[PDB]
């Protein structure tokens, strides 16, 4: 029971924090991982390129 | 400064004290200088819960009147007391004695403040377990349902960020897979 | 990650040799011919052409999201949370330690103030005893 | 020698150039932050740039047993001492409250009698100024 | 941008002086010892201690689940990524 | 006399053998099955 408690008790403390810094957290996150796809995808896009000029020559 | 020095501390021992039933305990003592220690340490309790009352005690609590005592009489005692102290124990000493105390003991039986030292009684020792255990219980119940409260809340404000995000992910993942497959194309299509 | 300068996620971002600062290719480029090639808070000279490198980002590997399921984030996480754990037990110990040596001096001090209250009482009774003697011997 | 912080040897341990305590260079600049720089064990400020010096020393093997060698064995042992961890945590919270509730208790008591004491010093000097008075009146033989 | 081996943002990131390829710093120290000293993926040889370079900027936090934030969740999260990353390395070494 | 310094040892912890049940010790062999899965995973991904 005093695990368990200790347990709710850390839960409660995380789930307080997630209410504090829920907004700044999943806004950060989600601006990365745009970032990151977008960054993959100008890669795609160059390599695509790339391909379409030699493609044009040949 | 009229008030009990306990109030005014930090760590209170009780919200709610009982002054009868304290000072009806004080009178069964055989000591008289313990007896009276306990009864003004009885009337002490009840006027820290009167004038100072902690969060969830009721209010109203009777005061009880104390006659006038000078600072000089206080300071007459104090150092009488410690010309009557003798040598002070080392930290080393008291932490030994703390060691042996649990290891002697159990830690989760030294944790729990119904294990006095003159319980011997296994049956006490049972029933202040229970005690302990229903209300640990019925505290993480408590605790239980206030944080499924608090993650049904914050699961309804967060779901659609989830969803956005593992769509995004899903996403990207999908990107990386062709833009690898179009990085093999344009390599044949340059040999080739 | 972020720019020094944008503040943002760099579309073509370098890497000063010398101070290991990531900033964006356009805004990097614009700054060292408006700064004379000397990089903002520092009054060393990076070169345009030398001290910048390019970052490359090999997609050999899976992307992992950087989210909190991750394995490298839950270990980060569970290592934060030890830690946490660990520095809040050493509090509380440090503050039990401190609350027994004070109710281990409180007690010794409440035993020598017992002592000197009984001594106080028998000796308050024998005043009073010797005053009542000298009140009825007194007539 | 283990990390005084923690109790268990530190991976990359540093030592204070003060009193010569080894700890972990994280838990440190953690417990620094916290206590706006403030030493564990005592009330001095030690900085960790120039007070903690770190260890150049050979890493210490620890013994692998044949039970972590896989997956769901070291999983199974990393959540039994996590779980005991938090017993260790909640049990040592509840004796620090159940000391400070002693320690009130004592408290209360040592203030009880220094009042009881202040009290029979009054009435013993009463009592004493009695006597005086009974003398000074009365004809000794 | 991420370390191109660990396939995620590094939290310690370092580049070579050459290549330029962002990487964790453990895993390009495990990868020199394990190949004598030799940047992955190229036939160049790679310095650990001259020509990488560390990255110096802030780090990255990654967003809290709500149904993340138990130490027995940390624990089924944890086996479930070890799950998924064996069986993703077992269906690689099939495929290849 | 000068340049060494004693090491003072606190025993406000109990003493803890550096046995494979730490949980730092856990974290740190964890991050090593990472890092080389991750390694294996590499070259079978540069290989395929």
């Amino acid at each position: 029971a005093y695990t368990a408690q200790a347990y709710l008790s850390a839960r409660r403390a995380h789930l307080a924090l997630l209410d504090t810094h829920g907004k700044n957290a999943w806004l950060i996150g989600n601006w990365h991982l745009e970032g990151e796809v977008k960054a993959v995808e100008k890669e795609l896009a160059e390599t695509k390129r790339e391909i379409d000029r030699v493609s044009l020559a040949r | 400064r009229r008030r009990t020095q306990v109030m005014q501390r930090e760590l209170p021992r009780t919200a709610v004290v009982d002054i009868d039933a304290l000072l009806r305990a004080a009178d069964e003592i055989e000591d008289p200088a313990r007896a009276l220690v306990a009864r003004e340490a009885a009337l002490l309790m009840a006027h820290d819960a009167a004038k100072y009352p902690l969060p969830g005690a009721p209010p109203g609590v009777k005061p009880v009147e104390i006659p006038r005592f000078s600072d000089d009489e206080l300071a007459e005692a104090r150092l009488q007391i410690l010309m009557e102290m003798k040598e002070k124990p080392a930290p080393e000493v008291v932490h030994a004695i703390w060691n042996r105390r649990e290891e002697n003991l159990n830690a989760l039986r030294l944790g729990l403040g119904y294990y006095d030292s003159d319980s011997e009684d296994g049956e006490d020792d049972v029933a202040n377990i229970r005690a302990t255990l229903e209300a640990a219980l019925d505290r993480l119940m408590a605790s239980a349902e206030k944080g499924n409260k608090l993650e049904k809340k914050l699961n309804l404000h967060l779901g659609g960020y989830k969803n956005r995000a593992e769509m995004l992910r899903k996403k990207l993942g999908e990107a990386h897979a062709a833009l690898e497959k179009a990085r093999n194309a344009l390599a044949g299509f340059q040999v080739l | 990650m972020l720019c020094a300068l944008s503040g943002e996620i760099p579309e073509e971002p370098v890497v000063s040799k010398k101070t290991g600062v990531l900033f964006e290719k356009r805004l990097i480029l614009k700054y060292l011919e408006e700064h004379n090639n000397i990089e903002p808070g520092t009054t060393e000279e990076l070169d345009p052409e030398t001290d910048l490198l390019p970052i490359k980002t090999s997609r050999v590997v899976r992307p992992r999201p950087p989210n909190f399921t991750s394995i490298p984030s839950l270990l980060k996480a569970f290592q934060d949370e030890w830690d946490a754990l660990v520095l809040e037990t050493y509090t509380t110990r440090e503050q039990l330690a401190r609350v027994r040596e004070e109710l281990a001096t409180a007690l010794y001090q409440h035993d020598a103030a017992v002592r000197v209250i009984a001594r106080l009482t028998r000796e308050r009774d024998e005043a009073r005893e010797a005053l009542a003697r000298l009140t009825v011997t007194g007539a």
